[PDB]
């Protein structure tokens, strides 16, 4: 819900999310929904964004309407920040547990230490039930099971109320007598030395000694109880395992790319060379969370968000099968209302008019090839 | 008599000398002045540096010494008409100082920009480094010191004490010249980017601010002008 | 013209320029001259120079005596800063259009974000004609052709003169009356409240309102005209394609390297091992823009600058053909007046007495091998 405002070229060339899947579209309270997919770190990472040396796999959502039970990059849990390598493709998996009823737009996002949020596609997930039914149990290494919704809440309230009461008692003790104007007049007109006299000093000594003694006793008691404590666990985690993708058998060279101002379409001319031994066909163009599909070649079945999915938004001038070894140049047009709804047309406002995306090529048997394209995007006005 | 034609000379000498300097650097900027290790660079810019430094030292010594030696011992027995004439002469000195300050701190300084931001750079004594740091700076320093000394030695208002605004106006812009050390240390080592707004440029700037003391200096000169011959007319 | 002053070791180990070529040596106004070649980023990049993460392909020249029409790294245009990788070799091409008559020393240079200028070899190029004949036409996406020499000059002059005139009018309006001493006396002696009276306030209100209204109207008019504008296009460009050089079949180990102080020669002892299947011979040693050639093995025909070219400056103790598989150790002396003219002898002043360079090995058929050498450079005094 935080994208459509970021720069179009920065959304195009940071991170490409694909193979996204959602386990469920509608859940009950305490029910789990799993989000899977892959993201590729673009080679032409913008210089204004710091390299993803420190990155965190986050969830785009309006507060804890879900709780993040687990999150994985590769196959290993990532509760801390992680290091990503430019040009690598990683697979991710986020497990969410429903907490608050309603209709929520859930995004998978990557926060980069020096570049800000990179928001992936968002999907509407319905939560039904009552928040009062939500439980977040956890078992500690000390052998006790607690609910994270209310654990330590009573202790926190008690201690804060106790110290607030001590301070209020001090202030009220000094506030029983007249406060401002008579005391000001006494201090000004001659030496005061009358508004602070025993047993006021004795009361202050008692307050100070009691404060120190209570702090020490409370610390000792909180050490006898909970004798086993550990510090906060933090630190960027290295050695994220990237996907070992096979080398693509399709090479694509972008010969100019244009978009009409104003308009809802993007046009580019591609020289596609088919290696390997199977006839390929262009089936998809993904630019920034928007999938332009050639419906005659490929159809989406993973429940991709409709406002981000162009079922027939990809038109190829000659999308006949490309025989192996054959090279041809075609005009590819990606047109959909999403191009203007998600403000991908506002790249005219950007200080770097370059686009990046993913082309998905499909053969007859159905196996697909992913190739990455990037080129300057030239607006056309007449 | 009062204000005489010394003001015309004060403007014209700086104008003509700096126009000739600009012609010289236009002729020898490229072509004996790009390569700091070429023999022609030594004959056209290192010799210029040596000659200008020697001449500046000699001129400063002679001018300041003459102004201090010819100081008026009997300032008490100075008539108001003579005081008015001396005030006008001091104003001519201040005009010369302002003209020299312009030529030094605006013209040749932004010529350092046009030069360092277009040439491949090479030494601490580029032709722009010979003209701006070691000619125009010294010249305006000499003029400012001479104006201050003239005020102190001929004007009773500026006598019997060192005027703080005049001292700041005279010494702060002078501090730009030793600040050149920060410049050299500020490009060779720290900052190889030919940025002119780099913090190594702060010493000059900070000390360029001290030229704002001309405001207090000028109200002091106004009061000195309006001592005996303040009018009447003005406030009457 | 800016080298010969930089540190000798820094000029030796930053970037090695070779295969340099110039399309023309003498040009007319508006005529194009093209500079081609390769540069290799040295592996032992000095720590005092920031890594070439942000680098710009520039031209060393005395102001716009040429205009940079095009510049390429790899095969793609690079009008912005680019990212280079240490140890990689890139090919470059700069297209220059003559603008100012004269004899100009044109250098190809690489500016690095945190290290300053790396100046390559410079060549004297003669320009003949008149500057008045120079044209720099360009066609915009709005369908108009303008000359960049004078486009918008009239508008800039007009607006600056207009605003300067407004300010001068304000100052003169207040300067018609006496300025400094009577006003100072009026302000000092009693309350002034007489030198600023109507209609002075009305004139100031008119000035303020007119200024705001004129700014708004001028902005609106400059928006109606030129309705299509884009921001400045900036940003470091990643994904520079390096040359895929074959692995060299020659391995060279430097066993000590010395230079006489004072002197014009550098001496080094190399252990050369010939792999592959052809007899090789040492033909060139390039250290810092200076090419020491063994004239019996190789001759330069690309019009390399004479002051940087040592035709017989490379003497090898035994430069007989090196049979494949054979290893021999020879004494190599690189001697030329350039070693002192370009102050390569001043490495004795440097805080890091290490050299780097390129050795070019040629076989009988003429195909060449490039090997890189780097070692400490030990001065000798007696
Ligand atoms: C506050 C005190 C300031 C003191 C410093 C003053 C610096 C003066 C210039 C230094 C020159 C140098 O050093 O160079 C010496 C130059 C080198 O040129 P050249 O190779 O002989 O060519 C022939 C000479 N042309 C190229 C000038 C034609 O020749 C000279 O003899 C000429 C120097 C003339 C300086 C006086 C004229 C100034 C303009 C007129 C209004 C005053
Ligand atoms: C208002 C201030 C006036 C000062 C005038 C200058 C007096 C110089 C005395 C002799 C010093 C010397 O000869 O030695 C200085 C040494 C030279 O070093 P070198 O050339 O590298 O090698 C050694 C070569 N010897 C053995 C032949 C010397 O150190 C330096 O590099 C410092 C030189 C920069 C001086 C900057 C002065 C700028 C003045 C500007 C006036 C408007
Ligand atoms: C009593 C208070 C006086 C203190 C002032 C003393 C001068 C400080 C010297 C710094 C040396 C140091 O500390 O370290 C030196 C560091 C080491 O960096 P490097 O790894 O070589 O970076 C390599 C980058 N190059 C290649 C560009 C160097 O270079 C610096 O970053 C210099 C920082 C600038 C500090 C000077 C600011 C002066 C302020 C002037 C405004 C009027
Ligand atoms: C090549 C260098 C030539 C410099 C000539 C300096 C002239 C001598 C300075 C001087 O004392 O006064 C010259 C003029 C007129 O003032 P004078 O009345 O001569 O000064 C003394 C005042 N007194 C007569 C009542 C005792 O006062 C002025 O306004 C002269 C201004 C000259 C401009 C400053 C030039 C400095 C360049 C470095
Ligand atoms: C370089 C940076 C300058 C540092 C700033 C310190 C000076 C600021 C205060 C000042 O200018 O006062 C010194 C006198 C003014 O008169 P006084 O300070 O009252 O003392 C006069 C006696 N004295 C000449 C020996 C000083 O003024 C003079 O007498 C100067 C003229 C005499 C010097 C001439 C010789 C110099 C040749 C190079
Ligand atoms: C208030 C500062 C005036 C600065 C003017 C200037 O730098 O002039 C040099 C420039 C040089 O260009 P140009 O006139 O074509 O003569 C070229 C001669 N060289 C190359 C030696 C400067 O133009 C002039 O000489 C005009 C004269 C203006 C008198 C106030
Ligand atoms: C009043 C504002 C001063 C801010 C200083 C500043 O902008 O410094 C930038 C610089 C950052 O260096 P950078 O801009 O990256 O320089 C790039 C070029 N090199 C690496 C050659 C210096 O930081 C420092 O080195 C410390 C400055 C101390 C000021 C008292
Ligand atoms: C002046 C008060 C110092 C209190 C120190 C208490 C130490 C207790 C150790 C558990
Ligand atoms: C590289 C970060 C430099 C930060 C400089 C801060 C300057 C502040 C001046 C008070
Ligand atoms: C107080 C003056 C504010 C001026 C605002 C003008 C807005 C014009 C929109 C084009
Ligand atoms: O004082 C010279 C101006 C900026 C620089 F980059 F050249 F250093
Ligand atoms: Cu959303
Ligand atoms: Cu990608
Ligand atoms: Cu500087
Ligand atoms: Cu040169
Ligand atoms: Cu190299």
């Amino acid at each position: 819900h935080g994208e459509k405002s970021q720069a179009a070229f920065m959304r195009m060339r940071t991170i490409h999310w694909y193979d996204l899947s959602w386990s469920k579209e509608k859940v009950k309270i305490n029910e789990t929904v799993e989000i899977k997919g892959k993201f590729h770190v673009f080679e032409g990472w913008p210089e204004t964004v710091d390299e993803p040396d420190v990155a965190f796999l986050n969830v785009g959502m309006p507060g804890p309407v879900f709780i993040r039970k687990e999150s994985y990059i590769g196959g290993q849990l990532v509760p801390r920040s992680v290091r990503l390598e430019i040009g690598k493709t990683y697979d991710f998996r986020v497990v969410l547990k429903a907490r608050r009823p309603g209709d929520w737009h859930v995004h998978t996002m990557m926060n980069v230490q020096g570049g800000g949020p990179i928001i992936g596609p968002g999907k509407w997930i319905t939560v039904e039930g009552s928040m009062s039914e939500f439980r977040n149990p956890v078992t500690t290494l000390t052998g006790q099971t607690v609910d994270l919704e209310n654990y330590n809440e009573g202790n926190t309230y008690f201690w804060h109320a106790f110290w607030f009461a001590i301070g209020v008692a001090w202030i009220g003790y000094w506030s029983r007598r007249p406060i401002f104007i008579p005391r000001l007049l006494m201090v000004d007109a001659g030496r005061a030395d009358e508004l602070v006299s025993a047993t006021d000093r004795k009361v202050a000594m008692g307050f100070l000694a009691a404060t120190i003694l209570i702090v020490v006793m409370a610390m000792s008691s909180a050490n006898s109880k909970y004798p086993i404590t550990i510090p906060l666990q933090a630190g960027t985690m290295r050695g994220m395992k990237p996907l070992e993708l096979p080398a693509p058998t399709v090479s694509v060279k972008v010969e100019d790319a244009t978009y009409r101002v104003p308009g809802r379409a993007m046009r580019m001319k591609l020289t596609i060379t088919n290696h390997g031994n199977s006839p390929i066909r262009l089936g998809e163009f993904y630019t920034a969370s928007v999938r332009f599909l050639d419906s005659d070649v490929y159809k989406d079945t993973t429940g991709y968000p409709e406002d981000l999915l162009a079922e027939d938004g990809l038109s190829v001038s000659d999308n006949s099968p490309l025989a192996p070894g054959e090279t041809r140049t075609v005009d590819v047009t990606a047109s959909d209302a999403a191009w203007e709804v998600y403000r991908l047309s506002d790249i005219i406002y950007d200080p770097d008019s370059r686009f990046a995306g993913l082309l998905f090529f499909f053969d007859a048997t159905g196996n697909r090839q992913v190739v990455q394209i990037d080129a300057p995007l030239i607006p056309s006005f007449m | 008599l009062l204000d005489k034609k010394w003001l015309t000379f004060a403007l014209a000498i700086y104008t003509v000398f700096y126009l000739w300097v600009r012609w010289y650097e236009g002729v020898y900027g490229w072509s004996a002045g790009l390569d700091s290790f070429a023999p022609e660079f030594e004959t056209y810019w290192m010799n210029f540096l040596y000659t200008e430094i020697v001449l500046e030292i000699v001129t400063a010594s002679i001018l300041w010494g003459y102004l201090w030696k010819t100081r008026d011992r009997n300032l008490a027995a100075l008539t108001p008409r003579e005081e008015l004439r001396r005030n006008f002469t001091h104003l001519v000195w201040l005009v010369a100082y302002a003209w020299a300050i312009y030529w030094g701190a605006s013209y040749f300084t932004e010529q350092d920009g046009t030069w360092h931001q277009t040439i491949v750079r090479d030494t601490d004594f580029t032709p722009s480094h010979i003209i701006e740091f070691y000619l125009s700076y010294p010249i305006y320093i000499i003029t400012g010191f001479a104006a201050f000394i003239y005020a102190k030695t001929r004007l009773p208002f500026f006598a019997k004490g060192i005027s703080l605004p005049y001292l700041v106006l005279v010494v702060g812009p002078f501090m730009i010249l030793p600040n050149v050390g920060l410049n050299e240390w500020g490009h060779t080592f720290w900052f190889m980017e030919e940025l002119f707004v780099a913090p190594l440029h702060y010493g000059f700037v900070i000390f360029g601010w001290l030229a704002l003391a001309v405001m207090g200096t000028l109200t002091q000169t106004f009061y000195s002008f309006a001592q005996g011959g303040l009018g009447q007319s003005l406030c009457e």
